[PDB]
């Protein structure tokens, strides 16, 4: 239940919010938030590999520098192995960070990049807060 | 329906006393109980389920069919005719394919031991002449192999005899017929002296750590008999373990009933005169769960502030670590619930050790806090003791392997005060008894250290393994320093930086550091890399392995060429007119093309995965977008495909020789984009150029082997489910499509066709046993018996006749041999 | 750009005719001050009003906010000065 419709990610949604929460059930991918804008894709390939063969990572990308901007997009072979991660690689540590892991509704171009008026995640627009591996006080 | 069963899933956690929950919920299901036809259909139902899926709370469940007994004596009846029904069913139906044949979770026999263990604690609710009765009829499973059924398997009368035994812990102590208990224990006596020594092969394949000292790994079928005997000894009289709701405070004071007044004045029924469903051939019935060892590291002296210890030889034990077992099989999926329930298994265990998340919410992993264990029973070292336990359990935990993990990060976001330290110790002796552990068990406490590690700081202290690391002449095969080397290595895939594993190490723990990921390129610019770094007499840390020296290595100006056509985005097409030029550099060297190439793929291999090597995703773009050259100089039909396959793989780990991550990735990326194949990787993994990067011992090797067997049964067992997918739907693509499945499904079994191997080491008089060609071979053999135990069953035909006993009958060594026998003896 | 951020509290409407050694001896009781520095309009030093005070642990730091800062304005010279975190 806390795997679930992440209300109000899923911004510029292309379908319905019914189909958004179809097919979110039996993804088999889980957008990973909130990490280092150090953290690097073969850091997220050994967390997420504790949880089954990996199919596809994408990483979070600023959409005006290219930059890592603090998200990731996993993508799983089954959604067994998907919802394990759910339940066993939400909830930890990825270069000492948090790495929150909304099964989000699937790939898709430009989704992975920032929405942020800045080019960064638009938590990052709002977060004044000192986090180093975020940028700063961004 | 739904209001009746959440209360009778909800007694026994609440603020008031249990014995008013319970004579409470008795008088409500009991005016629910208006006779049969209103809901007592229902609450038989409901209540059996909470018999055969809650058996930690066995001793609530059987109070209240006990009350319920009492005002109804057609219900005690009754409900104790559905319960030996469903253990009918649960017994007959062990099988999972009645999972296909019935659709439902009828099944394993665990579920049936629980629903056995319920009735042997209902015994003051129905009659205990009749449940010796049943208890002589299990026991004479194991004499039907003598005459009844001379030729049944030793886990089928061994899950019958361990049924009766563990039911021991609740109610042996009913002395009524204690001269037929006698002749019951001399029965089982001689079946368990006979049966298990004569199959003691099992239990050498099961043990966790081969070493007497200091615990030794018991067979659980000979633990729970000197617990039995023990038990005996002290006049049945089981304390400290059960918190028992049936008999005390309403004729008694003492504290285990509310209820024993009204428990004495009910009728007793009898047991139905049960006799177990004669095992099928093992094919269509007869699953026979595979017996186990008892793990255990920690008893009296590892903690001395504490109030003591349950004894290994003691029911106290067993009882606590089936019910912790138990409950964490209960709330798995949910380690924040998870917590909550497997250290305060409570009645009522109150809050010494808090909770976890340090909210609090979860103020239920809380134990010593005093005794559901009737005293003081200090399971903070328990719980930590039975976690381990299955996640080091043979063949494979009941779990998923980082479930334990986040479970146990959990357990320290709990009282850190206790449970921390305990934690901290146990990893201390288990690091200590590392020489006798089980290369399975070895693999599983480096990825769970590592990633403990990595949840934290890397605060870990170092120094307190200088065992390994300042007596470094303890030669690093060892399983000491191996281990700390492969954690460091795995560590330094989740720190994501070389350098910050290298510093959170001591300057003497550096040299068993993870060295130095960089790619290492033979068409570099050598001359100047000369310079750079070949020391070549030293820099033997395998940071790089580039042996060009300058221009004059063969087909070096092809290498260039294609170098700059690898920058400027070139094309498939181009890319191919590159390869004639290394075709032409074979012409030259005497092999007009040479027609599988081997010098070209080499030259291609070595530029492309050189200009890639920037990310993971740069070489899966460049795998991707020169995939068609890599089909082609792969090669086309039979085994000169594999020739330079291999060749391929050999210069794939030429380059990443110092990148066990990357490798391991680009492995599985060939597999799946059909660049090389699952029978190609697995004589990689035999080679001879691959045999000395640590060993075939090497972690991250066996998890290169492991994963790519994997996902040969995921593409079978995905063919296979289209197939019946397709059955499904009547049969219209079905003559097709589960023929090109099946032909699928036979493509990824006939290959995984595995051939021999272990042929010779034991044709000189070498120590093929217990060398790195054993370590690995022998444990990745058990390896191979672990976790494929399915695909050994299918291929028994095949895997007995035409796989084990061409050489392996008694014609190979019976080092080689003993471990095929140990499989079967599972 | 002094310390850790969090470490840094801001405590502002202080006295216009304040002085730096008097907000010193205020922001210590609740913590040693690592240091501090009262912000003047750079257009011409007329005083701002509001201040930065680093405090050595952000445990400390928290302690100030808390006491001098949820009771009304910590009462300086003849003004309120409420505080809370840097915000920056």
């Amino acid at each position: 239940d806390t795997p679930s419709r992440y209300l109000l990610r899923k911004a510029r949604r292309n379908p319905n919010g019914l189909q958004e929460l179809r097919e979110s059930m039996k993804s088999s991918t889980i957008y990973v938030g909130n990490l280092s804008f150090y953290t690097s894709e073969e850091q997220i390939y050994e967390l997420f590999s504790k949880c089954g063969t990996i199919k596809r990572i994408i990483m979070g990308l600023d959409r005006f520098k290219f930059t890592p901007c603090g998200f990731c997009f996993i993508i799983y072979s089954c959604p067994d192995e998907a919802l394990n991660a759910l339940k066993y690689l939400s909830d930890t540590k990825l270069d000492e960070k948090t790495i929150t892991i909304d099964l989000d509704p699937g790939f898709e171009d430009g989704r992975q990049f920032g929405r942020g008026k800045s080019g960064g995640q638009v938590s990052d627009e709002l977060r004044f807060d000192f986090d180093a591996s975020r940028g700063g006080f961004a | 329906c739904k209001e009746m069963m959440p209360d009778i899933r909800t007694i026994g956690e609440s603020v008031k006393a249990f014995e008013d929950d319970i004579k409470f919920l008795s008088e409500a299901i009991m005016n629910e109980y208006g006779h049969e036809d209103y809901f007592n259909n229902a609450l038989l139902s409901t209540l059996n389920a909470v018999v055969v899926e809650q058996p930690q709370k066995q001793a609530a469940i059987a109070l209240l069919t006990m009350v319920v007994n009492s005002k109804n004596n057609v219900a005690g009846k009754s409900i104790i005719n559905y319960f030996f029904e469903e253990l009918q069913k649960w017994c007959k139906q062990t099988y999972n394919d009645e999972f296909k044949s019935t659709s439902n979770e009828t099944g394993p026999w665990n579920k049936i031991k629980l629903i056995l263990r319920f009735l042997s604690i209902l015994s003051p609710m129905f009659l205990v002449d009749e449940l010796i009765n049943i208890y002589k009829s299990l026991f004479e499973l194991s004499i039907e192999l003598n005459n009844l059924d001379p030729g049944n398997r030793v886990p089928l009368s061994e899950a019958i005899y361990t049924n009766t035994l563990l039911n021991i812990p609740y109610l042996f102590f009913f002395n009524r017929n204690n001269d037929g208990l006698r002749t019951k224990v001399e029965e089982l006596l001689a079946y368990v002296e006979q049966n298990y020594l004569v199959k003691t092969t099992d239990i050498n394949l099961l043990r966790e750590y081969n070493g007497e000292p200091p615990y030794e790994m018991v067979e659980l079928v000979r633990v729970v008999l000197p617990n039995v005997k023990k038990a005996l000894i002290n006049n049945l009289e089981q304390l400290n373990e059960l918190f028992p709701d049936w008999n005390h405070l309403l004729t008694p004071q003492t504290g285990d009933e509310g209820f024993n007044d009204a428990l004495t004045l009910p009728s007793v029924d009898d047991l139905k005169s049960f006799v177990r469903l004669n095992k099928n051939f093992g094919s269509v019935d007869s699953m026979w769960k595979t017996p186990r060892y008892a793990f255990h590291v920690y008893l009296p002296n590892s903690a001395g502030n504490f109030e003591t210890v349950v004894p290994i030889s003691t029911y106290a034990g067993q009882l606590f670590n089936d019910i912790i077992i138990d409950l964490v099989e209960s709330l798995e999926f949910n380690r924040k619930e998870v917590a909550r329930q497997v250290i305060t298994l409570d009645l009522f265990f109150k809050a010494g050790i808090f909770t976890e998340p340090g909210e609090s919410i979860a103020q239920l992993i809380a134990t010593y806090e005093e005794n559901p264990l009737a005293p003081t029973f200090k399971i903070e070292d328990l719980a930590i003791e039975t976690i381990l336990g299955l996640i080091f359990k043979l063949p494979s935990v009941s779990q998923p392997f980082a479930y334990f993990y986040t479970l146990l990060v959990d357990i320290c976001q709990n009282s850190p005060k206790a449970i921390a330290p305990v934690f901290g110790r146990a990893f201390r002796f288990f690091y200590s008894h590392l020489d006798s552990l089980d290369f399975e068990l070895k693999l599983r406490y480096l990825d769970w250290f590592s990633i403990q590690m990595s949840n934290f700081n890397f605060s870990w202290k170092w120094n307190e393994w200088e065992d390994d690391s300042i007596k470094f002449g303890k030669y690093f095969y060892n399983p000491k320093v191996n281990f700390a080397k492969n954690l460091i290595q795995k560590e330094l895939r989740l720190t994501s930086n070389f350098s910050e594993v290298e510093d959170s190490l001591p300057q003497e723990f550096t040299k068993y550091l993870d060295t130095s990921y960089i790619p290492r390129d033979q068409l570099i610019n050598y001359y100047q890399s000369l310079f750079t770094g070949y020391t070549v007499e030293e820099d033997s840390v395998r940071k790089n392995d580039l042996y060009f020296r300058q221009e004059g290595v063969p087909m070096e100006n092809t290498v260039r060429k294609i170098l700059d056509y690898t920058h400027k985005a070139n094309n498939s097409r181009e890319v191919t007119e590159l390869e004639s030029i290394l075709g032409e550099l074979k012409n030259e060297y005497g092999s007009i093309i040479s027609d599988f190439n081997r010098f070209v793929i080499i030259l291609l291999v070595q530029a492309v995965t050189d200009s890639g090597s920037r990310s993971l995703s740069h070489a899966n773009k460049y795998i991707n977008d020169l995939k068609e050259d890599l089909k082609t100089i792969f090669a086309k039909i039979e085994l000169d495909i594999e020739t330079k396959e291999y060749i391929i793989i050999e210069a794939v780990l030429t380059f990443w020789n110092a990148n066990p991550q990357t490798g391991f990735l680009v492995a599985d990326a060939f597999k799946y984009a059909g660049l090389l194949t699952s029978r190609t990787i697995f004589t990689f993994i035999f080679n001879e150029t691959g045999l000395k990067n640590n060993g075939l011992i090497e972690a991250t090797a066996i998890e290169a082997v492991f994963r790519n067997l994997s996902q040969q049964i995921s593409e079978e067992n995905e063919s296979g489910n289209n197939f019946e997918f397709v059955f499904e739907r009547l049969c219209t693509i079905a003559n097709s499509t589960i023929d090109l499945l099946d032909v699928n499904a036979d493509e990824d079994i006939e290959i995984p066709k595995v051939n021999g191997e272990m042929d010779i080491d034991d044709i000189e008089d070498d120590k093929l046993d217990l060398k790195w060609k054993y370590f690995t071979v022998i444990g990745f053999i058990k390896s191979i018996l672990r976790r494929y135990s399915h695909e050994y069953r299918e291929l028994a035909d095949k895997f007995i006749a035409n796989i084990d006993n061409a050489i392996p009958h008694e014609s190979t060594r019976r080092t080689i041999s003993n471990w095929i026998q140990e499989t079967k003896e599972v | 750009k002094d310390t850790d951020p969090y470490r840094t509290i801001f405590i502002g409407r202080l006295p216009y005719d304040l002085d730096e050694i008097e907000l010193q001896k205020y922001f210590v009781k609740f913590g040693e001050i690592e240091k501090i520095r009262i912000v003047k309009d750079k257009i011409t030093q007329k005083s701002k009003g509001y201040a930065f005070i680093v405090f050595k642990d952000p445990i400390s730091s928290k302690m100030a906010f808390k006491e001098i800062g949820v009771h009304r304005g910590i009462q300086i010279k003849d003004r309120i000065c409420i505080v809370d975190i840097e915000r920056g």
